[PDB]
RNA sequence: CGCUCAACGGAUAAAAGGUACUCUGGGGAUAACAGGCUGAUACCGCCCAAGAGUUCAUAUCGACGGCGGUGUUUGGCACC
RNA sequence: CCUCCUAAAGAGUAACGGAGGAGUACGAAGGUGCGCUCAGAACGGUCGGAAAUCGUUCAUAGAGUAUAAAGGCAAAAGCG
RNA sequence: CGAAAGCUAUUUAGGUAGCGCCUCGGACGAAUACCAUUGGGGGUAGAGCACUGUUUCGGCACCGAUGCAAACUCCGAAUACCGAUGAGUAAUAUCCGGGAGACACACGGCGGGUGCUAACGUCCGUCGUGGAGAGGGAAACAACCCAGACCGCCAGCUAAGGCCCCAAAUUCCUAGUUAAGUGGGAAACGAGGUGGGAAGGCAUAGACAGCUAGGAGGUUGGCUUAGAAGCAGCCAUCCUUUAAAGAAAGCGUAAUAGCUCACUAGUCGAGUCGGCCUGCGCGGAAGAUGUAACGG
RNA sequence: GCUGACGACCAUAGCACGAUGGCACCACCUGAUCCCUUCCCGAACUCAGAAGUGAAACAUCGUCGCGCCAAUGGUAGUGUGGUUUCGACCAUGUGAGAGUAGGUCAUCGUCAGCU
């Protein structure tokens, strides 16, 4: 349930707004995933990745690769926007699955948290 | 003798009573009505008195509604005691009173038997009292 | 179903303006409603005492008459003194 | 008839220490309370006792924020 | 501009804001009157000691 | 680490009473007598009238209630 | 010593003033990570009822918070 | 120049000590006070049942009306307090050191607890005065009002309070009220005092009062009661002749009887009747040395 | 024009009723081999997928039934000075609560996708 996801998300993303760091939220689907950089305001995109991308919109999405993907996509995204230091919010999704393989492509892909 | 049944506390403040009595001003369950010109303190006693003498001039040919009630309880002191050492016990209830509150009301009778009643109430009341027609504004 | 009214000026208005009225024997009151702004007047109060005696007073479209100007309105709220029972005050809403 | 209640305790001192407006460095307590009268917001930390004390440097703020129509106590750097 | 106050009654018994108020004015003592700059300070305090004080 | 040093800023490690056989330094800073203030209580009077009075409230008495006067009982204060 | 009122909307504020508690407990009842949401009402269901446990619908807290009360508590400070 | 009778602690309560309050020297210099604008939080006055209780009525614990609460609050000021900016005025504020005194306070307002919203009672907060302060007023009267005395003048203006005499100043002017020496003590309540105000009922188709005549029949309405006949009490209060008359508003009877009244007709002729509000008056109103409750 | 993510604000943003939405997206949905789950249960969580449906949910649209917001005027209280019969009143400054007229089926920001 949507409710509850966001009900469990909470706690992290006060904790993050609190430390004042940009942010790294994931949002997965049974269908697609995406991963967007928010400002330490919390209102600002200033980097996003998703499986809508032309590169690996007509393949395989919904997948832990495809996450794996979006993960090495938003991390050259923020490199080139000047992001280094992020926190992770899986949003409330389990670290496991499709989001821990988005976050360690993006890991390993120059951003360090 | 009205009296609460159980209170949350035992013993209440004097407190101060001033002010116009703006809610209660008006007649609404009956067409005949008493009010009070005069603020005071209204004793069980005294709201006992009244009823019982309103009721014996109806002779059950009205209905009577009493808008005064004792919830506020008073604290007496007892003879040869000196000043202090804890308060007294509630001796009697009284409601306080504001000028212009409603008192009693009658409905189902005649005016003039209605008056008569009324001013026998006022007489056994400390209150100066007008009868008032009920309003509709 | 008529009243005849007096303008009740920004100088009339307020708590010590409104008792300095009375002392001169005026009852203040409001026309509101309708279409346009509200209307402050002022009522004698004997005039408004017998109007009130009588009970149609109450629900039918009363005519007040401000010196000029014509108002239908009925009268809404009427503030009586909590002892005295005279009126003190007048709320009256325009029919369109 | 003896009511044996004589008992009261020690003044605490609750209460709010800086306004809105005020000039305030890191580390001054702004409100003592019970609970959160007062909640924190950027800016400024919270204690043990429910203490609201300025984390850095500024002015002091009062707002009231969030769906539970919460009081909540800011310092801008102004 | 300016405004000439004068200082009706006595000042001693007054409440301290009110004192403090006729020593801001300048005036010390019944019948003194002094020049002041008409602006809403000064305004505000001969309104504050009205009842004690006069303006010409 | 060891105190119900609980009279809890803890006087000593160690402590109750009688005095009409009494005594000294002070207090009207504080009691008993009287005076003073007050008037709860008390006494007296008045208002209403359920009633009693064979009938009949008010010849006489006045339930439930209300309002005063006196200083006049039992009280409160502690001003001399 | 603690909580509420007295306390006159900053703090503080007395009475032999009105009301109640304390002289503890826990190696988890602390820390962290994760997860969860109560009291009641009605309907259905073996023993089984006013009320045991099970299922369903409402339910911002009408519950809980080791303990007196005040404040607070959903990122729950409540429950695993 | 100039307090305090306060907090805290105390084998402490009428002592003492730290702080608060006074003085002197030094440091510093607007950092202090007032006022204008302006940024803040509140849960008091008021108000109200949305929580905790409590209360009345009606409908059927819940709904609709209706009140109350220091330990209730869906609300909620004015002040006060903490800050910012800005004028003017001011013998400001703060810090260090030498010397104290004081830690019995009182009355009058205002917000309270206690008491009896009793006490020249007792305990707090807060303002003024005395304490430690004369002077003028309140007859005398620390605490009330006006006002703060450096000394001297046989000068003038005023504050509170006053102007007929004691006793300084108006037997001053205008418009009204009181007949009680009210003024110059005292309430519930009672009354046909008097003035005024907003409306009403009736009236030359004769208003109110007075006087003359009538004021009736069914019927002793039914019940109850020993009795109950208009008039102990309960339930109706209907009809008829009418110009009018009540199944009666009083007196009266054991019940009847009887006398009235309401009401109608006649006489009389012009204004009259009863409620409400407001100002000033009256009774209620009795104490002890002597008028003795305007100082005279 | 619509959908999704994150925010501003925290009811004039809610509740309730009715209607529209499946090309994208979203949600249901298929299966439990694998990762991971249950003090039992693939409910939730998790994984691999599109046979089916917008039924539920979700989003948008419309209303005044409830809720919420809310005047003007008046009243209450109240600082200062004065008066007082202690209830209050006068001058000045301030000014509620309740109730009434009325208003409301939100307004915006960044990014991505289909059109």
């Amino acid at each position: 349930k949507k409710a509850a996801r966001l009900r469990r998300a909470k706690k992290t993303r006060a904790h993050i707004r609190f430390l004042g760091v940009y942010r790294l939220t994931v949002n997965r689907t049974p269908k697609h995933i995406y991963a967007q950089i928010i400002s330490p305001n919390g209102g600002e995109v200033i980097a996003q990745a998703s499986t809508l991308d032309g590169s690996l919109r007509s393949g395989a999405t919904g997948n832990a690769d495809a996450a794996t993907s979006v993960g090495q996509l938003i991390a050259e995204r923020a490199k080139a926007a000047g992001i280094t230091k992020v926190a992770f919010d899986r949003s409330g999704f389990k670290y496991h699955g499709r989001v821990k393989a988005l976050a360690e492509a993006a890991r390993e892909n120059g951003l360090e948290f | 003798m009205l009296q609460p049944k159980r209170t949350k506390f035992r013993k209440m403040h004097k407190g101060r009573n001033t002010g116009l009595a703006h809610r209660g001003s008006t007649v609404a369950f009956g067409q005949f009505g008493l009010k009070s010109l005069t603020r005071g303190r209204m004793t069980a006693r005294q709201i006992e008195a009244a009823r019982r003498t309103i009721t014996r001039k109806i002779k059950r040919g009205g209905k009577i509604w009493i808008r005064v009630f004792p919830d506020k309880p008073i604290s007496n002191k007892p003879l040869e005691v000196r000043m202090g050492k804890g308060k007294g016990p509630v001796e009697y209830w009284v409601c306080e009173i504001k000028p212009g509150k409603m008192l009693y009301e009658l409905e189902g009778i005649s005016e003039e038997l209605a008056r008569e009643a009324l001013t026998l109430a006022a007489a056994k009341l400390p209150f100066k009292t007008t009868i008032v027609k009920r309003t509709i504004m | 179903f008529a009243l005849n009214a007096v303008d009740r000026s920004a100088e009339l208005q307020g708590k010590g303006a409104s008792r300095r009225l009375r002392k001169q024997n005026l009852v203040p009151a409001i026309i509101y409603g309708g279409n346009e702004e509200p209307a402050s007047i002022s009522i004698k109060i004997n005039e408004l005492v017998k109007a009130l005696e009588f009970e149609a007073f109450f629900s039918h479209i009363l005519t007040i008459t401000v010196d000029g100007v014509e108002e239908q309105a009925v009268i809404k709220a009427l503030q009586r003194h909590p002892a005295k029972g005279f009126p003190m005050h007048a709320d009256f809403q325009r029919i369109v | 008839g003896s009511s044996r209640n004589g008992r009261d305790s020690n003044p605490k001192m609750l209460g709010v220490k800086i306004f809105g407006g005020q000039a305030i460095v890191a580390g001054n307590i702004i409100v003592r309370q019970r609970g959160t009268e007062f909640h924190a917001g950027a800016g400024v930390g919270m204690g043990r006792d429910h203490t609201l004390f300025a984390l850095n440097d500024g002015v002091v703020k009062f707002a009231t924020k969030g769906k539970f129509n919460r009081r909540y106590v800011m310092v801008e750097e102004a | 501009k300016t405004m000439k106050v004068t200082q009706l009654k006595s000042g001693a018994h007054r409440l301290k804001s009110h004192k403090a108020s006729l020593k801001g004015l300048g005036l010390r003592r019944i019948n003194h009157s002094v020049v002041v700059e008409d602006t809403p300070s000064t305004r505000g305090m001969v309104n504050r000691v009205n009842y004690l004080v006069k303006v010409e």
